[PDB]
Order: C-alpha cells, then structure tokens, then sequence
C-alpha cells in the first residue's frame, strides 16, 4: 500500500493509533501483520512552488474500516444546514492538498 | 466591620465522650434488612470530644484544624449558632467557604472573603448586626437553600472535603438533656454536597450575639475528628440505619 | 445447634455463591470493574487488555469456585454413601456393629 | 452481554464447557445420593389404620395427616429448624416424596420388622 | 444436542445444551431523555447508571436522599425516576438454561426442550418448577422415573410424554 | 511488608480470605479427627494394681 | 512487576490450598475408617473378615 503523508503522520500508519488519515484516510487492524516502510522524499515529492497533487481527506462521517478506501467526492454537511451537493456555509470539499 | 470582644472569661474547654454519635449514611444508596461493612472517614465510638461552650462569660470561637473531616455537635435552644468558615488563611490571600444562616435563607458562598478576627452575628432585643469579613472580591460559588435549623435541640453536622467536593452530612434530633451529649444512635442524613474545589484546613464557628456590652445565649458545641476506619452497619427493613459496630474498637466488636 | 450439619453446608454453599457473586465487583488490576464503563471510556486496543485483565480474575474465581464445589461434592457423597450404609444396615436390618 | 467481552473469552478455549461440564456432574451426583440414601425400597408400604402396636407409640414419627405436607411431628420440627448467570436447579425427589420414602421405610420396619429389606 | 456432544448419536437422557437470554427489546435514558417503558426487558440508563433489566411498580420507601437501591450482592434492584419522583424494581432479564430431552436416535428424532428456571409466558406447553417445558404432553398417571426433568417431574417415550 | 504490594492486592478481592477460610475449615478438621479417634470413652478407666 | 509477582505467589497459594484440601479429604477418610476400627474392634469383637 504506497502513499505519500507528512512527516508527522508516520506515527498513525501503526495498528491502534488515534489520528486523521488512521480514521479518514487508511486504517490498519489491530490484528496486523507486516511492515511499515517511511522514508522522506522532498527531493523528489516537493516543489518550490508547492506541489499540491497529493491530497488527504479532511471531511468525512465515519472512521474507515481497516484496509477501506474512500474515492468518493462527495460533498459533507459540517453544519446543520443540509448542502445539496454545492459548496457554501458549512459546505467543504472533503479532499484538501498538502503544501 | 470588626470588633474585638474583649469581656471574655479564660477557662480551658472541655472534653466528654462521643458514645455511639457520628454515623452517618456512606452513601446515596437504599439497603433494607442487611448488614453493610464500609470503609470511610468516620467518627471513632466513644472517643475523646472537645467541647467548647457559650454561657454568661464564656463565647468560645477558637481557631481549629480540620483535618481529613469534622463532626459538629450542638446542643442548641434559642437559635444561636449560625453557620460556619472553611478555608485555609482566612483572608483574602486564599479562596473561603461561607456557611450563614440568617432570619430568612441559609446562603453559602465561596469567595475570597477578608475575614474579621471575632466573626459573629446578632440579635437586639431581630437581626441587625453583620460582622463576618470586610470584602469579598472574587466569588465563585453561590447556593441559596432552605433554613437547615435546658437545651431542647441537637444538631448533628458532618463536614468532609475529598476531591474538590465538600459533602455536609446532617441529622436534627429532638432532646431533653440538661447538660451533655444524649447516649443514643441517630445515623445522619446527607444534606448536599458542593462542588467547591478549594483547599480547607482550618475552620471557624459563627455565633450571635444577644444585645439589650453583648450578652451570649446559653449554648453548647462540640468538635470531634474523623478518622478513616470500617463501620458495619445495620439497616433495618424501611431503610434506615438503626444501629452501627466500630471494626477497630474493641475485639468484641471486631 | 442440634442441627448443625445441615446448617453448615447450607451456610457454606450460600457463602459460596456469595464470595464467587462478590468477586465481580474486583477490577483485579483494570481501571473498573464494570464492563461497560471499560468499552465506553476507552478504545479497543487499552480496552481489550482492560477487559482481558478482568476475564482472568474472574475466570480465576469460577475455577476456583468450582474446586472447593467439587471438593465439598466429595464431601458430601462420602456423607451420602455413609448415610445410605447406615440406612441399609441400622434400619432395614439390626446391626452388631459397635456403635 | 457484551460482545467484545466474548470474543475475547473466546481466545482462552474450553474452560467454560469444563466447568459447566464439572458442576453437572455435581448436580447429577447430588441427585444419585439423594436415590441411593432413600430410594431402598421399590414397594410404598402403609401403616395400618388401627395403631395396635402392643403399647408402642410411632405418633412422632409417622405422618401426621393432619398437616398438609404429611411430615412427621418429628420431621416438621426438623423442616422448621433448617433455614449474573447463576441458576439453582431443583432437585430430583421434592420433600413430600422424600417423606414418602422415609414414610414407607418406616413401615416396612414396623409392619414387617428386617423382612422388607431382604425380600417380601 | 448432536453439535454439543459432538456425536451424530444421541443416547437418551436430557443434555444441556444452551442458554436462554431474553434480549433488549428497548433502550431507555432517563436524565434530569426518553419514554419510561415498565415491565418489559430493557436497556436503561438512569442518571449515568447503565444496566439492563425489566421496571415494575416498587412499594419501597427510598428517603428523599437515597436514589438506587442496592441488593445483598450490590447490584442495583431498584432505582428512582430523576424526572418523576417514583421508585421501580429492576428484577433482571429472564435467563436459563435450554436443555434438550430425547431418547436414542435409535429409537426417535422427537425431542422436548426445557427452559429452566423460565416461567411459560416468556418464551405442548407445560409450566413445571424446573421450568417451562415444550413440547411434551403432560399426563395425570404416575409412572416410573425414566428421564429426569426436576422437582417430582420425568419425562419418557411413549410421543413424549412428561 | 510492602504496602504497594497490599494496595496492589485490594484489587483482587477476597482471595485472602478464603484461602485463611479453607486452611481454618482443614485445622479444626484435624482436632475433629483426633476427637472421633480417640475421645470415644466419657469415663477415665484404670487397671488395678 | 508487583502485579507479576502478586499473581505468580496467588497461583502458588491457590495451588498449594487445593492440594492440602484433597490431602486433607484423604486424611478424614482415613481418620473415618479409624474411628471405624476403634468402635469395632478395640469396644467390641467384630464378625467383618479381614
Ligand atoms: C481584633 O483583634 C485582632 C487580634 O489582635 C486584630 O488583629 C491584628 O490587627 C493588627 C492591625 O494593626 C495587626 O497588626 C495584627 O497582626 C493582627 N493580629 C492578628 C493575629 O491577625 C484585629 O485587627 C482586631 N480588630 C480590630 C477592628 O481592631
Ligand atoms: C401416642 O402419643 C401421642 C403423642 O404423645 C398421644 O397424643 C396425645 O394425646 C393426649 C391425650 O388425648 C393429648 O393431650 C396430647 O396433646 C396428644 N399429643 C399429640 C402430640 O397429639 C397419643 O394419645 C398416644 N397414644 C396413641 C394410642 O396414639
Ligand atoms: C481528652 O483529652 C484531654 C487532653 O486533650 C485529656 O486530659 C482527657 O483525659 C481526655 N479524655 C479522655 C476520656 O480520654
Ligand atoms: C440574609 O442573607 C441574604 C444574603 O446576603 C440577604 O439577601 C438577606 O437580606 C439576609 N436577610 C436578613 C434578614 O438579613
Ligand atoms: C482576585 O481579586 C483580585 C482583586 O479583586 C484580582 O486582582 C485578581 O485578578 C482576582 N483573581 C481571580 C482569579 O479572579
Ligand atoms: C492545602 O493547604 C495546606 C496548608 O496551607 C498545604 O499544606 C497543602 O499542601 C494544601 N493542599 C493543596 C492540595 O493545595
Ligand atoms: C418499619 O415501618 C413500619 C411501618 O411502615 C413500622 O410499623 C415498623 O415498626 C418499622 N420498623 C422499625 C424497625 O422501625
């Protein structure tokens, strides 16, 4: 399973971790086996500019199963007023790029 | 407002013999026809008590520790006790509980209240003297209840602090007894418990003065110390605690 | 106290019940000894050891419970088959048996 | 009733079938020494109705058909002096059928002396 | 019973085999909240102590401080209404042991099942002291004791008749 | 003498007591033993001299 | 490591307790069947062979 995170995250690809991308992004079972591999890559993953093509879900209902991922673009109502599928008050889009 | 009281007379206070007083219910909990063991801060069978009276010309109001919890007696006619002070410095350096009961409502308040060296209340023969503390600047607790109240009436109060919560534990017994503490088994009701979260280790008795100088109304106290030890009580059928073993006191009772 | 044989393995097997009731009260090391309080106050991975804590205590006191039940069982029927000799042998016959 | 609690019970094995299985063979046995101690006779024998007994007196240990559980005087008194996933099973032979037993023990021995025990 | 003896033959006699819970039909909150629901099995949850349990009319006389009340063991068999002044016994959820009465295979499939300790009304129905039993016909003739139910009461073949 | 290790072993409960209960139940079953054995005569017998 | 050697000297009690119970179920068998002979062969002639 490859991604790229940030650097603090590393922690929450471990089984029994609390964290964003362990509940909306990838989860791991308690019951894991095999191996976790990190290793830094801003020679390689970084622009000067900002590369913003990797993206993390910041908005979801529910923590994810183990080993689930979530492709769906949908839009969350982060407020009592329901959104419709548009974006305004309390209307976000769930995927937001890394700088 | 302060005033010194400076028409005392010196004597030692005194001490008597607790008997079987200073039960009171571990708990919230309704237990019917069972024998119930429990291990709390409880007031010792028979232990030394000290006594402290108001006659005339005797107004005792000392400065006493409080240590893990204090059980309060009071042989009382005529209404003179009036409540009491918990803190630690009594002044403004430190936050203070504030237990009154005046003509009207019983209020107690936790600020930092700049208390006076003699507090004390009174009567003209109404009320019309106050003379507690001199400021109160930061409050941070309110509550104002119902009127908790030969010597005709005996009050029974137990005041414990464990985690930030102040628990007073409170039985009103009619009595005909001239002089002493009834020999007798009254276990005490909860009354309320505070969520206070202040440091206490000292504390103060609040009387009231009889004007027509002052004059004290005939009234009798009484201080004992809780320690942490096992009672095994017995509950009767309606629920009401009727009588009570010291696990530490003798072997008989062991 | 001309009863007390019975008396005695009454009162021993209602202390029984009631040691073996009372030991769930004991949280043998965990933070509680309610189950409920444990799934709701933490999350699986601390609340499973939490829970393992308390099923050892007591899977512990049921089996403990259960050896003293068999041991008093073997009691009892040495008592039974006695009782039944005695049946056989002083009722249903006269015996020259010494006392 | 919790699920997680069971699932993880489920990791130690069969000791639960081994002591439920340990306190059957207990609740079994107490019933089998219950048959073994009073269930000696395969024949309900009766007292007659005249108890000429040639000044013997059985009132106190004979039933009393007074009373509705048709104990003895002497076994009333005897029944009268003895006061979370958990079931109290009942036991085979209830008490008036234990009477019983004892009843008709008592006369076989009577009516019939040591010969009820070895044959007719 | 095959599956708990772990044989395709079972020899006749009664064999225990599972356990009977009658479940949760509701959850019920009550906080200084939703509607109180009496005599049934149910969740609840009154003033942060959970549990589960079937609420009757009590005629205890909880004093004014007292809330929950506590039994010998220290479980909780009655508690006070935080909303409504009024006190409720908390007898707990009707639960047994499920036994199963067969002859030989050899001889019959028919079975009878035993809830011990579970009166009739919540589970050939016939109510005995050991339990409620189904499926076998109860007779007014005496017989000799062939499978042992409990309290005076046995069970034979014949249909199977108790 | 530990009082960790005895605050430690609260938690578990009444182990303690009924181990000392079992071990009490085994000592006065040794003194009724010697009791059924032995004391099976009310009167104190002496041979002639 | 309190807790460790807690549970290892209860399981050591625990085992010792249940083995001085069995032994002492086998001793009061024995202190039975000694009773037995005292009554039927020192208070009186016994006609049980052996
Ligand atoms: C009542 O008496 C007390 C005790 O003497 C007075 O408290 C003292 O007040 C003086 C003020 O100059 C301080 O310097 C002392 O240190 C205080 N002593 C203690 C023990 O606190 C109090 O002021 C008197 N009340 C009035 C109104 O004069
Ligand atoms: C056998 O014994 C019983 C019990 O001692 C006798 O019954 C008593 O009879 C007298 C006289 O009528 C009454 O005053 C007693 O109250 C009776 N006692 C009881 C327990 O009922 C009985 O009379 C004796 N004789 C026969 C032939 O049965
Ligand atoms: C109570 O304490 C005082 C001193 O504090 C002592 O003189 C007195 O004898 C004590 N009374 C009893 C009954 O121990
Ligand atoms: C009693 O104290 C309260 C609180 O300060 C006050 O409002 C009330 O007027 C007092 N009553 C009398 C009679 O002084
Ligand atoms: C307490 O009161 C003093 C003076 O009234 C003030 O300076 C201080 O900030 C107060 N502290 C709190 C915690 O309110
Ligand atoms: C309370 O006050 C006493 C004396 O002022 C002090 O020894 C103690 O540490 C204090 N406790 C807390 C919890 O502040
Ligand atoms: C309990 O209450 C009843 C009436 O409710 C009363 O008759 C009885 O005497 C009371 N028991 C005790 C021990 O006071």
């Amino acid at each position: 399973d490859s991604f790229v995170i940030r650097g603090d995250e590393v922690r929450q690809i471990a089984p029994g971790q609390t964290g964003k991308i362990a509940d909306y992004n990838y989860k791991l079972p308690d019951d894991f086996t095999g191996c976790v591999i990190a290793w830094n890559s801003n020679n390689l993953d970084s622009k000067v500019g900002g590369n913003y093509n990797y993206r993390y879900r910041l908005f979801r209902k529910s923590n994810l199963k183990p080993f689930e991922r979530d492709i769906s673009t949908e839009i969350y109502q982060a407020g009592s007023t329901p959104c419709n599928g548009v974006e305004g008050f309390n209307c976000y889009f769930p995927l937001q790029s890394y700088g | 407002q302060c005033v010194n009281l400076t028409t005392r007379t010196q004597l030692p206070p005194a001490y008597t013999n607790s008997f079987t007083r200073g039960v009171y219910y571990p708990d919230k909990v309704f237990r019917s026809s069972v024998l119930h063991s429990t291990q709390d801060l409880f007031l010792p069978f028979f232990s030394n008590v000290t006594w402290f009276h108001a006659i005339h010309k005797r107004f005792d109001n000392p400065v006493l520790p409080f240590n893990d919890g204090v059980y309060f007696a009071s042989t009382e006619k005529s209404n003179i006790i009036r409540g009491w002070i918990f803190g630690t410095t009594l002044d403004s350096k430190t936050q203070s509980l504030l237990i009154v009961n005046n003509a009207t409502n019983v209020v107690i308040k936790v600020c930092e209240f700049q208390f006076c060296n003699d507090p004390f209340l009174g009567v003209y023969y109404m009320e019309s003297e106050f003379r507690v503390y001199s400021s109160a600047n930061n409050c941070t607790f309110e509550y104002v209840s119902q009127p908790f109240l030969n010597f005709k009436n005996l009050r029974e109060f137990v005041f414990k602090n464990i985690d930030g919560y102040f628990k007073i534990y409170s039985k009103h017994t009619p009595i005909n007894l001239v002089r002493d503490l009834p020999q007798g088994f009254s276990a005490l009701e909860p009354l309320v418990d505070l969520p206070i979260g202040i440091n206490i280790t000292r504390f103060q008795t609040l009387l009231a003065l009889h004007r027509s100088g002052w004059t004290a109304g005939a009234a009798a106290y009484y201080v004992g110390y809780l320690q942490p030890r096992t009672f095994l009580l017995k509950y009767n059928e309606n629920g009401t605690i009727t009588d009570a073993v010291d696990c530490a006191l003798d072997p008989l009772s062991e | 106290s001309a009863l007390g044989k019975l008396q005695d393995v009454v009162n021993q097997n209602a202390q029984a019940l009631n040691t073996l009731v009372k030991q769930l009260s004991s949280n043998f090391g965990a933070i509680s000894s309610v189950l409920n309080d444990i799934l709701s106050r933490l999350d699986p991975p601390e609340a499973e050891v939490q829970i393992d804590r308390l099923i050892t205590g007591r899977l512990q006191s049921l089996q403990t419970y259960v050896t003293q039940q068999l041991i008093r069982a073997a009691e009892i029927r040495a008592s039974a088959n006695l009782a039944a000799t005695k049946m056989s042998e002083c009722v249903l016959g006269q015996s020259k048996r010494v006392d | 009733d919790s699920t997680e609690c069971s699932n993880l019970l489920l990791q130690y094995g069969s000791f639960c079938t081994q002591l439920n299985r340990a306190l059957t063979g207990i609740a079994v046995e107490q019933d089998k020494n219950t048959q073994e101690v009073f269930a000696q006779v395969k024949q309900i024998y009766k007292t007659p109705p005249i108890k000429d007994f040639g000044g013997f007196n059985f009132s106190q240990i004979l039933p009393d058909p007074s009373k509705p559980s048709k104990r003895s005087p002497i076994e009333d008194l005897l029944f009268n002096k003895v006061t979370n996933g958990l079931t109290v099973l009942p036991p085979l032979l209830t008490d008036e059928m234990i009477a019983q037993y004892t009843s008709a023990l008592l006369a076989g021995t009577i009516t019939s002396g040591w010969t009820f025990g070895a044959g007719p | 019973t095959k599956c708990t003896l772990k044989s395709f033959t079972v020899e006749k006699g009664i064999y225990q085999t599972s356990n009977f819970r009658v479940q949760p039909t509701e959850s019920i909150v009550r906080f200084p909240s939703t509607n109180l629901v009496k005599n049934k099995c149910v969740n609840f949850n009154f003033n942060g102590l959970t549990g589960t349990g079937v609420l009757t009319e009590s005629n205890k006389k909880f004093l004014p401080f007292q809330q929950f009340g506590r039994d010998i063991a220290d479980t909780t068999d009655a508690v006070r209404d935080p909303q409504t002044l009024e006190i409720l016994d908390i007898t707990p959820c009707s639960f047994g042991g499920v036994s199963v009465i067969t002859p030989g295979t050899n001889t019959s499939n028919q079975v009878a099942v035993l809830y011990q300790g579970v009166n009739c009304t919540e589970v050939n129905v016939f109510q005995t002291r050991a339990g409620c039993l189904i499926g076998a016909e109860h007779v007014n003739n005496s017989y000799e004791c062939d499978i042992p139910i409990g309290a005076g009461i046995c069970a034979s073949y014949q249909s199977i008749i108790a």
